[PDB]
RNA sequence: AUAUUAGAAUGAAUAUACUAAAUUUGAUUAGAGUACAAACAAGUAUUCUAAGGAUAUAUGUCUGUCAUAUUGACCCGAUAUAA
RNA sequence: UUUUAACGUACCUUUUGCAUAAUGGGCUAGCGAGUUUAUAUAAUUAGCGAGUAAUUUAAAUUUUAUAAAAUUACGAAUCGAU
RNA sequence: UAGUAAAUUUCAAUAAGUUUUUGAAAUUGAAAAAUAGAGAUCUACCUCUAAAACUUGUAAAGUUUAAAUUCAAUAGAAAACAG
């Protein structure tokens, strides 16, 4: 839905329904269409949501099933898939945060002496005249490495539609699964490891978990070299690509799809639209607040007199009360529209 | 370049001297090779009908016509034969030559002498 | 000013019949290809309501009918079909993007009115030769996109 | 997110010039004021556009002139070329093509309506 | 050459599979990136003995080339045509804005008809982004008016402010320098009312032929 | 003359903008070849209005 | 067409005639569109002496010309399909008929045979 | 078709050319455009529209001389001036 | 692998043109020549579209997504020595 | 911060090859905020300013360490103990 990107996004709410009983299904359209119409065709339906269930996160394949279910969003995991967007995001991540100081030595920065090592005539062999040069001993090259750089820049607006395409395949492909919450009774890896081992030995994960964190968890989930944890705030398209699987926190969803729907309002915004502080940024002055100056302000005391520090305000409030006298004070004063 | 080094060495076994090793006379020594042999495979489909015709304008001639008069009358004659196998034939096959010879004779209104 | 001597009788020789073409059978296949005669939709149309006010045409109509392919309007209220030239206007060709489903569908129904045109598809849009934007709008809001 | 950026990317000063815009009695009087050394641009040929004007929207670009033989000797001419002389002169295909190339910036009406 | 074929419609862009979304498994549409065949590197490729430069002359030489001024020591199309006169005085101009634009706006619902039309209202609307020295209301789209509007503005033209009073309406020129416009259009960082010029010569010589105009003008008066 | 038959209307507009024009040139020109006196007719130089005639 | 040049010369090697206009340098412009007709006459000793006339007829419109077809649909726009064009049938190329290659020589199979298998 | 037609040569004209005479300054101003020729730039012939004149049945003719050569770019500078 | 038969005057450079008695190479392995940056114009594949286009984040100090930000630059209007 | 400000001829650096300004060489040398100077030569009007000092640590080659970008013995450095 490109169209309705220019109003602004209310504040998320997650319609969940409690299913109880079997894991529903979600199909996705047949291969063939998605092969020759891959940028005009979704990977799932449109009109008819995604009933999606919310798995445990420590537990088994057939044994771990809550009872409820989720219905996400269309514009952000069924968009049609195209490589064309992504491969020219990876490129430019690959080439921004790049420079190169290499470099080789011409005719010029290679020692040297710069004569001749012999006079062209009555030597009965080649014209040598300068020293170093290519071809030459110790020669370096004419058009070697140079020292560069190699950010450039590309439209912001496909910076971001190649995530959302991404986390349109995980769901497609097969792959990201949802979480309810990540929490954990200890610090200790021991809990983590046990129940993940059986669960999925062979996967690097990826886990995107919301601002307010269990401390149990940011202990344990590290030494686990699958394993790989990213805030909403912060989830780049190689992240999904470097990893196979995803799990996502049924709360931290919420904060996933009011950035992704407010970032593209950031950018899709017709002029006349107002904009304010969003429940993205709102949010993030909950937990992590910036500090703001004092309130400590002054109240003027008609009934006792005033008395400045500074020897200018004195004299500045002395030759004041002096032309309420005379009169002359309305001279001073101005009427500008 | 283009042809390999492992490639010239077998295209020039057999040569001689220098022309067999080394390169700045084997590639052009190879080369004239090929543009020989494109030349002389050409070559090989006319020599062959220079040999055709002369084993048969000498085994007709034992039958007193020549070679001229001889196929003259092949083609007003009803016979597809080629000169290939009337080579063939008055070598080896010589009877079935002289029974071919016979009806061309006669289908023109040919008479020997 | 009026013109005079060549530069007027040219000006004149539009009210006058035209000597025929001689033109390279290319041509030729184009408009066979181009006066084809047409052919029945099989997607109908739903007609505009008269005196509508400018505020309104600016605004969708609905649709009725269950369509396989579905074209979305921009991030303001418009329809996106565009105009697209060369640096020296040469090259005229219509635009148009935001499509879905099946576009073999949106092509045979699309080179009707246009009259049978060539269409250049491309990833993520469809390039038409020959300026007919005012057509097409005339046939999406008629469906009601 | 450049983890270490050098000194020679930054920006690059002139060499035969001073290390200030300004100076004192100790200061010196051969050397100027400082400078940037930017990367070079191809700038429009100042003679062109004084022998020329713009004409015509951006995609069909032309070039207005005025014809010569005109200011020196006029008694020796005719009335017609004379009057051939005040009229419109736009450039040819042929020389227009070798002189784009000396004027980068044409199709920018800001260019444009100051000449 | 530059000049490169268009990929037809019967060239395939996928790959007959289904492919995941890996760092391995992508590419992008054909006709991206054209590969020009490396110079001096073969007698096949086309560009071996020489890189197209040609037998030896001047331009096949390191650093060959003649300038586009050059023409064989023939005086050249600069230096033989004359001089013209002088460019522009008046480099500080308005934009021209047409009506088929704030026209446009206005069957949105981005402006309100009920109330003066300024120079901010339009900025904000979406109609321009930059003017520096004022607007004018040069009339192309004339006929869509429907309604009466009230302008507020640095200049404008004849048939406009004819066109407009045949509806009703009005039209109000405005002398302001860029001071004084970028006041108007971003007054957050002028929090300092600013008091008005009084202007020299040039400007009433435009501003009288404002008002012959049959418009309605603004400025302070020299005596 | 006229070109009944269709056409690209959006095209070939400027088509349409050079018809219309060279139909009221025609009727500008047969107006006064009605409407002109006889004064107008003439060219310049026998417009004019001479007091004393020739001799 | 109307001032258009027919003739350079150097005096009148070829005369003007009517509907012509001559000049300084004994050009020959014409006067209105039309035909050029060259006319000769003989005087009393055996002189060839040539005009140049032109017959003031119109000329063929080979430089405004409409502009090519186009077929509205009607349901679409009904009152522009009224006026389309009907069809063209324009021969654009001959349909080639291609060479029957003989096939006796290629032999036939034989099912159901006698061998020597080994 | 010679005589000639301002001067070289060719071409052409014979209502040319030569000669006598009466009135006179079109050897004027402005604007639009085609064609020949033509790498470019340059050069050439002239119709149409407007003002303001001459000639004098004008009904009309004239925007230097029968034609072709009879010269020089741009810059800088200069006198008079419709801005 | 030898003999016989027929055919057959090298290579690169330069040139109107060379087996050329015109230049150059004793053979072999390895080094050995359109590369880098920036601006403008065009074309091609894409993004959004009467609007489009952000990172001196070259930072923050555990250390990030290039998270904002359209001032500004181009833009659907040209004519005239001015 | 009175032999100062400023001025005449010349030059320098000021985008300017010329007509300023800022400074220097030579020659002359003021007033007292009511005064003085700049504003591309001169005049008038007006506006702005007040011709004293001090103040931004890491610049540079060389050694060593850690990290990024690179070569892997005809490369990398002239030098895998080599000035
Ligand atoms: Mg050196
Ligand atoms: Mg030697
Ligand atoms: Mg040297
Ligand atoms: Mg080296
Ligand atoms: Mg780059
Ligand atoms: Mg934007
Ligand atoms: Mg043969
Ligand atoms: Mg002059
Ligand atoms: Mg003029
Ligand atoms: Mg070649
Ligand atoms: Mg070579
Ligand atoms: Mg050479
Ligand atoms: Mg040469
Ligand atoms: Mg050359
Ligand atoms: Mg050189
Ligand atoms: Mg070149
Ligand atoms: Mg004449
Ligand atoms: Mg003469
Ligand atoms: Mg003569
Ligand atoms: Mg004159
Ligand atoms: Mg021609
Ligand atoms: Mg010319
Ligand atoms: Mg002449
Ligand atoms: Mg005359
Ligand atoms: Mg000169
Ligand atoms: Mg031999
Ligand atoms: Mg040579
Ligand atoms: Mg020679
Ligand atoms: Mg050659
Ligand atoms: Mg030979
Ligand atoms: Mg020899
Ligand atoms: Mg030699
Ligand atoms: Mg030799
Ligand atoms: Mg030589
Ligand atoms: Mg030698
Ligand atoms: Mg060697
Ligand atoms: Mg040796
Ligand atoms: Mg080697
Ligand atoms: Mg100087
Ligand atoms: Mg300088
Ligand atoms: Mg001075
Ligand atoms: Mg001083
Ligand atoms: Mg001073
Ligand atoms: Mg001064
Ligand atoms: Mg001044
Ligand atoms: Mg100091
Ligand atoms: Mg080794
Ligand atoms: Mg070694
Ligand atoms: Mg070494």
């Amino acid at each position: 839905s490109i169209t309705n990107y220019s109003i602004k996004p209310v504040k998320y709410e997650l319609k969940i329904n409690e299913q109880p009983g079997k894991m529903p299904i979600l199909v996705r359209k047949p291969d063939e269409i998605l092969v020759k119409q891959w940028w005009s065709q979704s990977p799932f339906e449109k009109t008819q949501p995604l009933r999606v269930p919310v798995l445990k996160f420590l537990a088994e394949n057939g044994q771990a099933y809550t009872g409820k279910t989720v219905d996400l969003d269309h514009d952000i995991f069924n968009v049609p898939l195209r490589r064309d967007i992504v491969h020219s995001y990876v490129l430019w991540r690959q080439n921004r945060d790049e420079i190169k100081t290499h470099i080789t030595k011409t005719k010029g920065t290679v020692s040297g002496s710069g004569k001749k090592p012999y006079a062209q005539k009555g030597t009965g062999k080649a014209r040598m005249g300068n020293k170093r040069a290519p071809g030459r001993k110790k020669g370096g090259k004419a058009h070697g490495a140079k020292p560069r750089i190699l950010r450039y820049p590309l439209n912001k607006k496909i910076r971001l539609q190649a995530l959302k395409v991404v986390l349109s395949a995980k769901l497609a492909e097969g792959k990201l699964r949802i979480i309810e919450t990540e929490q954990v009774d200890e610090p200790k890896t021991r809990a983590i490891a046990k129940m993940l081992e059986k669960m999925d030995k062979r996967s690097r994960i990826l886990i995107v978990h919301p601002y307010q964190i269990d401390t149990n968890f940011e202990l344990a989930h590290q030494n686990i070299q699958k394993l790989q944890s990213c805030y909403p705030n912060e989830l780049s398209v190689l992240k999904v690509l470097t990893n196979d699987r995803v799990f996502i926190t049924l709360e931290a969803l919420r904060q996933l799809t009011q950035e992704l729907q407010d970032r593209t309002f950031r950018n899709y915004r017709m002029k006349h639209v107002e904009r304010g502080v969003t429940e993205s940024e709102a949010e993030r002055e909950q937990v992590w607040p910036t500090p703001k100056q004092q309130d400590t302000k002054v109240i003027y005391d008609p009934t006792k007199p005033l008395q400045f520090k500074f020897k200018i305000l004195q004299d500045y409030y002395e030759q004041y009360e002096k032309l309420k006298e005379n009169g002359e004070i309305q001279k001073y004063r101005e009427n500008i529209e | 370049t283009g042809f390999s080094r492992e490639k010239y060495r077998k295209l020039a076994r057999g040569f001689f001297g220098r022309n067999k090793n080394c390169l700045r006379t084997m590639a052009p020594r190879v080369d004239k090779a090929l543009r020989y042999s494109f030349r002389d495979r050409r070559a090989r489909r006319r020599i062959y009908r220079k040999e055709w015709i002369q084993t048969i304008n000498a085994a007709v001639r034992e039958h007193n016509t020549p070679y001229n008069r001889f196929i003259w009358a092949l083609n007003q004659s009803n016979i597809i034969l080629d000169r290939k196998i009337l080579s063939n034939l008055a070598i080896n096959e010589p009877f079935s030559f002289k029974a071919v010879l016979d009806e061309v004779r006669i289908q023109a209104q040919l008479q020997s002498k | 000013m009026r013109a005079a001597g060549k530069k007027l009788i040219q000006q004149q020789m539009i009210l006058r019949p035209p000597h025929p073409r001689n033109m390279h059978p290319v041509t030729k296949e184009a408009q066979n290809r181009m006066t084809q005669p047409p052919k029945p939709l099989e997607f109908k149309l739903q007609d505009i309501p008269a005196n509508q006010t400018p505020e309104q045409a600016m605004l969708p109509l609905g649709v009725n009918q269950i369509m396989p392919f579905s074209i979305l309007r921009t991030h303001t209220g418009n329809l996106p079909v565009y105009r697209k030239y060369n640096h020296n206007r040469t090259s005229k060709r219509t635009i148009i993007r935001h499509i879905e489903g099946d576009i073999n569908k949106f092509t045979e129904e699309l080179s009707k009115v246009v009259s049978n045109a060539e269409i250049h598809v491309k990833v993520g849009r469809v390039e038409v030769n020959g300026l007919h934007k005012e057509s097409i709008d005339f046939w999406l809001k008629r469906l009601g996109f | 997110a450049f983890a270490q950026f050098p000194k020679m990317f930054k920006t690059q000063y002139k060499k035969g010039r001073l290390s200030s815009r300004f100076r004192t009695k100790s200061s010196t009087w051969k050397r100027g004021p400082k400078t940037v050394l930017k990367a070079h641009k191809q700038s429009n040929h100042s003679a062109l556009l004084k022998r020329i004007r713009i004409v015509g929207p951006s995609w069909d670009r032309k070039l207005k002139f005025k014809s010569a033989n005109h200011r020196h000797q006029l008694r020796k001419k005719s009335r017609a070329c004379l009057k051939r002389k005040r009229r419109a002169r736009y450039a040819h295909p042929t020389d227009f093509k070798r002189l784009r190339r000396l004027i980068p910036s044409l199709k920018k009406a800001s260019f444009k309506n100051n000449h | 050459s530059s000049c490169i074929k268009q990929r037809p419609n019967d060239v395939p862009t996928h790959r007959n599979e289904l492919l995941p979304f890996t760092l391995n498994n992508l590419w992008n549409n054909p006709g991206y990136r054209r590969k020009a065949k490396k110079l001096g590197r073969g007698i096949g490729s086309g560009k071996g003995k020489t890189a197209g430069k040609g037998t030896n002359g001047h331009n096949s030489r390191s650093g060959g080339g003649v300038s586009p001024r050059f023409e064989g020591g023939q005086t050249p199309w600069f230096r033989r045509l004359p001089k013209l006169g002088i460019t522009r005085i008046n480099k500080e101009r308005p934009k021209a804005i047409n009506m088929s634009l704030i026209m446009y706006a206005i069957h949105k619902g981005r402006i309100d008809s009920t109330k003066p039309i300024t120079i901010k209202v339009l900025h904000d609307a979406g109609v321009f982004s930059t003017a520096k020295y004022g607007v004018k209301l040069v009339g192309r789209g004339l006929k869509t008016i429907d309604r009466p509007l009230h302008f507020e503005v640095s200049d404008a033209s004849e048939n406009v402010i004819k066109a407009i009073k045949e509806k009703g309406g009005s039209v109000k020129c405005i002398y302001r320098t860029p001071l004084q416009i970028r006041e108007h259009v971003f007054p957050q960082n002028y929090p300092i009312n600013l008091r008005s010029t009084i202007p020299p010569k040039r400007i009433v010589k435009k501003m009288e032929n404002i008002r012959e105009r049959g418009a309605e003008v603004e400025f302070n008066v020299p005596k | 003359y006229i070109h009944k038959t269709s056409y690209n209307l959006e095209q070939f507009k400027s088509y349409t903008q050079n018809v219309e024009k060279a139909l009221k040139d025609l009727n500008q020109e047969k107006e006064k070849l009605e409407n002109s006196s006889p004064f107008d007719l003439l060219p310049r130089r026998k417009r004019r209005v001479y007091d004393r005639p020739l001799h | 067409f109307p001032d258009d040049i027919l003739a350079r010369q150097r005096g009148f090697k070829w005369h003007a005639g009517q509907n012509t206009y001559v000049g300084k340098d004994h050009t020959i412009h014409s006067k209105v569109e039309g035909h050029v007709r060259f006319e000769k006459k003989y005087t009393d000793t055996n002189r060839k002496v040539v005009t140049v006339h032109v017959e003031p007829g119109q000329v063929r419109n080979q430089y405004n010309r409409p502009p090519p077809p186009f077929v509205y649909h009607p349901e679409l726009y009904p009152e522009r399909a009224v006026n389309n064009p009907a069809p063209t049938n324009f021969q654009v190329y001959k349909q080639t008929v291609q060479k029957v290659k003989r096939t006796d020589f290629r032999g036939s199979k034989v099912e159901n045979a006698n061998r020597n298998v080994v």
